[PDB]
């Protein structure tokens, strides 16, 4: 491979894969303070070049972090079918870029091609790619999953209904819920942040959850989202199972910060199992998102976007039911504006969809950012158009106790009902019954969470 | 190991299973648009993409550059400059490019002919390089022509940071009964050399409006040539001081 | 009417309705130049809020021009049916925004509203919409016009063809249509805007264009977009007369800057009603902008959205075919990046649809704004999705000639299969019959100009 | 040109252009009383056959009365598109009838052509078809226009409302709207000639429309048909407007006869502009009739069908909602039995559609002419099935105070449900929300004003 082009007679040459894949990201904040940024773009363009004109071996062979020493690149690259990479491994990134964007490649055709990929690879696409490349690969790209309800399906919008509370008090709890609900929210999951990762908490959570859908008998799942550890207890000892969830990190460096084993993801399948309420064979719930890596140390030299690729890759081994990134999460220093998180945003979607899992965005921003509520509404839009599998609700998209912004109730509705999109197909059936939709839109009486006493 | 910015970079030609591929060649030689590139299914081909963010970071540089005070001293063009102090601040406001400096109305005054029939005023606008590249070519040949025929021809200079509607002023201060302005238009993405003329039959700051002008755009190498745009600028300014009019005021 | 409200504790006066209407304005780069923005953010909910409860009667009995003094004042109140005004004046802007996004609204029930508004109160009703209500909001409002084609159906996605050439050259023009119409583009229009403003050049510009209408037997209609006053004198001495072209400003001191009388307007309906090949009764296009006003001196200390609107009223009594803003064409001194230039494009588009017309833009950008081709493409799928009537096209976006980024042809193509949108039926027939397009998608042979060879 | 053709060896001479088009005419008994009809079979088909011949430029350059002369003429020729006559001018009449007849020829292609027509054409080829000719022409030329509802559209079929009482009793007025809506008649418009022409007397009648309109919440708008000025006067001082009507003629000395200025049709147009209740954009009401010109003594020489195909020619420059032809109102001086009333009917109707307007047919007749209730019958499904826009009702079809015989409202529904057609869709939706209509036929519990009780 060459590591080295010419551009308007001036050589940019560059150390190593690792270096090429860094530099032909899109500007960002959090590439400037990894220090891996391009210089200027002149510098980001050669490095795109360069990176279009490696092979899938090239890149493939060249992973952020080597087999030996991370346990989450031996997972990556033992999942490879070797077929498929076989036919591919000669391609260049460019000839790549113009297979997955072709209208001439199925559905079918990326099914078995993206089994010869590795994220790196991924990675690599994404980062030759206009924001339009971004959203029109990634909506070729279906990704279909099913717990109780079915999620992924061309044509419809999930979401999260998001009803965490300062205290976790089970009636702010429930009232968040009534209102979701009579929006038409919580088809992916209703899923609490609690406060304390403390099994008769937990239960208590939980158990509030599945009274609303024990009671209404809502087609949905609930998740309490504490470490994987707490819920395989709580969920032992006798807790409702729906999701399991675990944040993620694309480093074994990551994995230990967080204080994952990916033995606990095994169990967590495991418990699923032997467990959990749900009629499809999807029960895991993972989340990602940008700067994690780097926060922890753990990014080994490597580009975010790199890094954010290597979790989807770890993602896939255990076929969860949903993931999301949540894309302007954590703050300005790796993520700055809303230019540089709807690009995020962009990319994190179309790299889960081509590497085959179930991926959804959390639209959101932080007030420390450069950004405010027209970008969640900016983006939401966007990845919809995307296939989007879900996005977040919450009262207006205030969280009272994360202490950021994602999407209102409000904003599912809107992004359905502008884009003739449905619900889950199980849910929008319990919503018809309810009366809070008709032909995919909300009646006169929904968006009132009174409808339910 | 193709150079982006590269003739061969420009000239390729992506359509994958082409009709008529000679037609391609035709096509793509008829025009500097970039034709004939293709397309993944309904999106750019990547190497029409990359020369095109290739160019477009070449583009940006050009926004930003300017001319040394080297250059134009060496011009034997006075340099004056618009309320204007540095590149960033012309491009925010309009309003101070418009206008002159306090002392730019003075060195004006001091240094340059009253009540020329003709003025010729120069600044690079919002594209050096459209004066630089064009400049020994251009303006030459013009002063030429005004006085080769023609009458009282003003002393020509440099306005930094200029914007158009500051040869209003410049054209009461100097009492000019034509004043021609030869300025950088904004830069398009794959070229950056390209220059504008504006011009108005005794201008008035106060009663003067864009319509006044006759315009005319495009001036450069691969439009109208500098050479040959000065005498259709030569030919433009008398027919103003015969009419007594400018652009929107002058017959057919 | 009050010009005053109380955020937290603090209170915040205003002189008047002009000012509420300046500072209510979402933060851009225009504003602070015209010296009218708000000093913060507080103050920009402040005059949001102030403004939010003033009636219909408040703004449009305070136009930003007097009536005596303004000629397009005038026009645009004498425009009112005053029987709808007279039903909504005691109305708040709050009430209307909300009568606007309801679900319940129809609309025919908008078709007769709407008549009682004036540009003013267009633009109030914007200042007070987020991102998301702009579109939404746009998308319930079609506007459907018909020449030689239809434009504005739900469901259908146009574009203008901009085969630009910086010679005028007959044989690079030719060549732009023929890669135009080969990924679909042209529905709209067939439009140049030409070098020299001469009927002889202009008559053989329509003639080039006419020259591929007429041997193909396309559906569409072409335009020369030079001054008014010229076209009408290539009509009248025998050019193909399709649309005729004028900018426009939103003050009679504006009109006055751009040398263009309201006569002439007048004269060019009456010159289409005698001249031009169109089947249909619409055959005006006006182009606008924000900043126009204000470059012209001739904004009179009110803002850009505000000055924009008044576009709209103006073209509203000419009923034009289309009109489109060219949102990013002047430079970072109006709008100066992404998050602005978006911004101003959902509120021209969403003011142009609420005003009655029929309303595209050219989502474009210029190189000394902090913006790029990503922009591009963010804006027009989001504007697509609020029902966007037409973008425009050019290889890759490029113009040679007015040295701007504006759409490429590819991205109709985009827009079109990702959000299942179809162009002016008329046209697809004719895309069907050439072997370009089938079921809304490019055919195999589509995108390759050498086909009509 | 020939004014001149042998038949079976006999030379069959004419003096003029007037001359042909009026022995063209199938017989009535108005162009025999004009004295301008032919004098047997033979010279009515020789005349037709030089007819045949002579071109478009022959007719449209000799019209009945001279362009300096009539100020309707004027209109008419201003108003052509040059163009378009262009390209047809050399077309014989012959010509002109096979293009209007072929199935080849789309809406879209008699969009265009039809501009570059004036009445005079329009007449000579209604002279030449036969019934079924009109008919199927006709058909193959929809105009839709738009108020509160649409009217028009291939597959609907819209009635005019007509509740008129000797006295202008609201009561009676009121009984007979009841009773048409149960019919499923009002769609067009409830339109009522009133026995004062006086403001207070039209405000009473108009409010008690209204009254109707409101209460119901009916998508449709109401009419009362006295002088254009007496109209004007009351909804400039308050009443209700609607749709406002003028009866017209094809002379300038029929249009004096009429006490009707141009220009009162200009300020009719600008009243409903500023005052009228109407959501689309068309607000006119005219009406026509075989006879009116002659009876005036404003014909000029000319027979009945040249002269009502130039009051289309007025109408289309004022872009009305509706136009009918009163088929049989005056009697049997002009039309004399169920033969010729068919007759005229059918040619009115296609002169309307092919002249470009919402053309509708009062199907009529009365007691001192030689025909029945089984004649308006027999017309009204051929008018139906040439798209006839709409006709009227009254009780059983017996107007108590213009002295004649209607159609019934039994004839809509019957009309609808025999040919499967629908109400305007706005309308339609009305009557299905008040349990009138499903599935385009009436409810048992339709045809029972009681019903709004
Ligand atoms: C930007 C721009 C505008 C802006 C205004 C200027 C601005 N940018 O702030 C807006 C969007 C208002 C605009 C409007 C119109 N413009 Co203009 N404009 C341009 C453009 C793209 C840039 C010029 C530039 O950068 N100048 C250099 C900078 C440094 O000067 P500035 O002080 O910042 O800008 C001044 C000039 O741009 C001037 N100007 C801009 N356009 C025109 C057109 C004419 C005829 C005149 C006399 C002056 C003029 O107005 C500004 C004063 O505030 C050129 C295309 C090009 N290749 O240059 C077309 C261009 C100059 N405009 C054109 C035209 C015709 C128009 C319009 C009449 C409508 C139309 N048909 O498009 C209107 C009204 C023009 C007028 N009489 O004021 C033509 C002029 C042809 C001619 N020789 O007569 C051009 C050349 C493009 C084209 N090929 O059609 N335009
Ligand atoms: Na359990
Ligand atoms: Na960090
Ligand atoms: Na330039
Ligand atoms: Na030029
Ligand atoms: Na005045
Ligand atoms: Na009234
Ligand atoms: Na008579």
């Amino acid at each position: 491979m060459k590591l080295k082009t010419t551009l308007f007679g001036n050589v940019y040459q560059f150390k190593d894969v690792k270096e090429v894949l860094a530099k032909a990201n899109e500007l960002r904040s959090g590439d400037v303070l990894a220090g891996v940024a391009a210089a200027s773009s002149q510098e980001r363009v050669a490095a795109k070049q360069v990176l279009s004109e490696m092979t899938v071996a090239d890149i493939r062979n060249n992973p952020v972090i080597a087999y030996e020493d991370d346990c989450v690149t031996r997972l990556i690259q033992d999942d490879v079918n070797e077929t498929a990479y076989n036919q591919i491994k000669n391609w260049s990134i460019s000839e790549l870029r113009e297979y997955v964007l072709s209208d001439e490649t199925s559905v079918d055709d990326i099914a078995f091609t993206r089994k010869g990929l590795t994220s790196e690879v991924v990675a690599a696409v994404a980062k030759i790619c206009s924001n339009a490349d971004l959203i029109y690969g990634a909506k070729k790209m279906p990704v279909i999953k099913k717990a109780n309800t079915t999620i992924g399906i061309p044509g419809t919008f999930s979401a999260r209904l998001q009803p965490n509370d300062t205290r976790d008090d089970v009636q702010s709890i429930a009232a968040q819920i009534y209102e979701g609900l009579s929006f038409g929210v919580g088809d992916a999951v209703i899923g609490v942040n609690p406060v304390t990762d403390d099994v008769e908490n937990l239960s208590r959570v939980l158990d509030t959850i599945y009274g609303v859908i024990d009671k209404f008998n809502i087609p949905t799942q609930g998740c309490v989202l504490a470490h994987v550890t707490t819920q395989i207890e709580a969920i032992r000892r006798g807790a409702p199972g729906g999701l399991i969830f675990q944040s993620i990190c694309g480093s074994e460096k990551g994995l230990k910060e967080f204080g994952v084993e990916l033995a606990m993801l095994d169990e967590a399948r495991a418990v699923g199992a032997e467990f959990n309420r749900i009629a499809g064979e999807n029960c895991l719930y993972f989340e990602t998102g940008q700067g994690s890596a780097l926060s922890a140390g753990a990014n080994f030299g490597a580009d975010q976007v790199t890094m954010e690729a290597r979790n989807y890759g770890l993602a896939r081994h255990y076929d969860p039911f949903i993931v999301n990134t949540v894309v302007g999460f954590i703050g300005p220093e790796y993520l700055y504006n809303d230019r540089q998180i709807i690009r995020a945003g962009l990319e994190d979607h179309f790299m889960g969809k081509l590497s085959g899992i179930s991926m959804g965005c959390d639209c959101c921003y932080t007030n420390h950012a450069d950004a405010d509520q027209n970008l969640n509404e900016n983006l939401m839009i966007l990845l919809a158009t995307a296939g989007c599998n879900y996005i977040m609700g919450m009262p207006l998209g205030d969280d009272i106790m994360l202490n950021y912004q994602t999407t209102a109730f409000h904003d599912t509705a809107t992004v359905r009902q502008l884009l003739n999109l449905r619900p889950s197909p199980e849910f929008e059936r319990w919503l018809e019954s309810m009366g809070i939709m008709a032909n995919g839109r909300l009646t006169k009486r929904a968006g009132d969470p009174s409808l339910f006493f | 190991a193709l150079d982006l910015g590269s003739a061969e970079a420009k000239a390729w030609i992506g359509v994958e299973n082409p009709h008529r591929a000679d037609v391609l060649t035709e096509l793509r030689r008829s025009t500097v648009a970039r034709v004939c590139t293709g397309r993944a299914g309904p999106r750019p081909r990547t190497q029409a993409l990359l020369r095109f963010l290739a160019d477009h970071s070449r583009s940006k540089d050009t926004v930003l550059k300017e001319v040394p005070e080297e250059w134009v001293k060496a011009q034997g063009l006075l340099e004056v400059r618009s309320e204007i102090s540095d590149k960033n601040l012309y491009l925010t406001r309009p309003d101070m490019g418009r206008r002159l400096c306090a002392e730019a109305v003075e060195a004006l005054k001091a240094q340059c002919v009253a009540n020329p029939d003709v003025q010729v005023v120069i600044s690079d606008g919002l594209s050096t390089d459209a004066i630089t590249v064009n400049y020994e070519e251009i303006l030459p040949p013009l002063m030429a022509g005004l006085k080769q025929a023609g009458l009282k021809v003003g002393t020509p200079f440099f306005v930094r940071y200029g914007r158009v509607k500051i040869e209003d002023q410049i054209g009461e201060i100097l009492g000019a009964k034509v004043v021609i302005l030869l300025v950088g238009e904004r830069p398009g993405l794959g070229q950056s050399e390209s220059l504008s003329c504006y011009a108005v039959y005794s201008p008035r700051m106060a009663t003067t409006v864009e319509a006044d002008r006759t315009c005319i755009s495009n001036i450069h190498q691969g439009g109208t040539p500098p050479v040959e745009a000065a005498a259709v600028i030569v030919d433009l300014a008398k027919r103003m001081l015969e009419q007594k009019a400018s652009g929107i005021n002058m017959t057919r």
